[PDB]
């Protein structure tokens, strides 16, 4: 299925995914179609940051729902 | 309520007063027995609270009048003596400075002279009172979204409205998203970054 991701800037990606997926995985695919490092991604969703072992059907992330990318901050 | 003869008196005085015939202050009753007020002010003309209304919770305290009166606001307000989160109160006559002698009307004018002028040398709320002295201009912009928001004054800036309805459409709560860009300078990164902490 098709799920889109949105930056701070309002700039949006789409993404194929599967409901199976895991957090971790769909931080894979946003790494191989976008080039950031897994480790600087947090995914959003429901005003909650996701957890990387739990899959997009255990919250209810389905097709054509928007997840929003919020980079780590440099620190 | 042992003072109850006393509330009941200063009551129908704030009814019955000036502020009230022209419309600055008012009250409201909430429980039979008079220890529980709902008073409301008037944003002054020439702040960033004009055109907005400002509900205050009063709870009378056993030992009053020998203590003050317990206010809060119960409308959301940006100011560097009133908690941006909870509307506590910090006024020198709601602490060491109350004589017993003073009445609801004294209060409830004093509230909406607080409005008119920030004390942010003994401030309650040190974000708000850094904002007030670092950047005015933002601190003025501020209050005026809260009073837009919150106490149903005239529109303000549309780049903090468009700032707010970005953050909400990411499911955080409208209340936490405001508090979070406002304490945040509407930084929009370090304000998701502060949602993100909780």
């Amino acid at each position: 299925m098709q799920i889109f991701v949105k930056t701070l800037t309002g700039k949006t990606i789409t993404l194929e995914v599967e409901p199976s997926d895991t957090i971790e995985n769909v931080k894979a695919k946003i790494q191989d179609k976008e080039g950031i490092p897994p480790d600087q991604q947090r995914l959003i969703f429901a005003g909650k940051q996701l957890e990387d072992g739990r899959t997009l059907s255990d919250y209810n992330i389905q097709k054509e729902s928007t997840l929003h990318l919020v980079l780590r901050l440099r620190g | 309520n042992i003072a109850v003869q006393r509330i009941k008196r200063e009551f129908k005085e704030v009814l019955k007063s000036e502020e009230t015939s022209k419309n600055q202050i008012k009250v409201d009753l909430v429980d039979e027995n008079f220890t529980e007020l709902r008073g409301e002010i008037a944003g002054p003309p020439d702040t960033p609270y004009e055109g907005g209304r400002y509900q205050l919770e009063i709870k009378i305290p056993e030992t009053y009048p020998f203590n003050p009166p317990k206010v809060r606001f119960i409308t959301k307000i940006w100011h560097p003596n009133i908690s941006s989160v909870t509307g506590a109160i910090c006024l020198d006559i709601l602490k060491d400075q109350w004589a017993a002698a003073m009445t609801l009307r004294t209060v409830l004018l004093s509230l909406q002279a607080l409005l008119a002028a920030a004390e942010p040398d003994d401030p309650q709320d040190a974000v708000v009172a850094n904002q007030y002295k670092q950047n005015p201009e933002m601190f003025k912009q501020t209050a005026r979204l809260w009073a837009h928001v919150y106490a149903g004054a005239p529109v303000s800036s549309p780049e903090y409205t468009k700032k707010i309805e970005n953050l909400c459409a990411m499911g955080f709560d409208r209340n936490a998203v405001i508090v979070a860009l406002s304490s945040k300078s509407w930084d929009v990164e370090t304000a998701t970054e502060l949602l993100l902490s909780n």
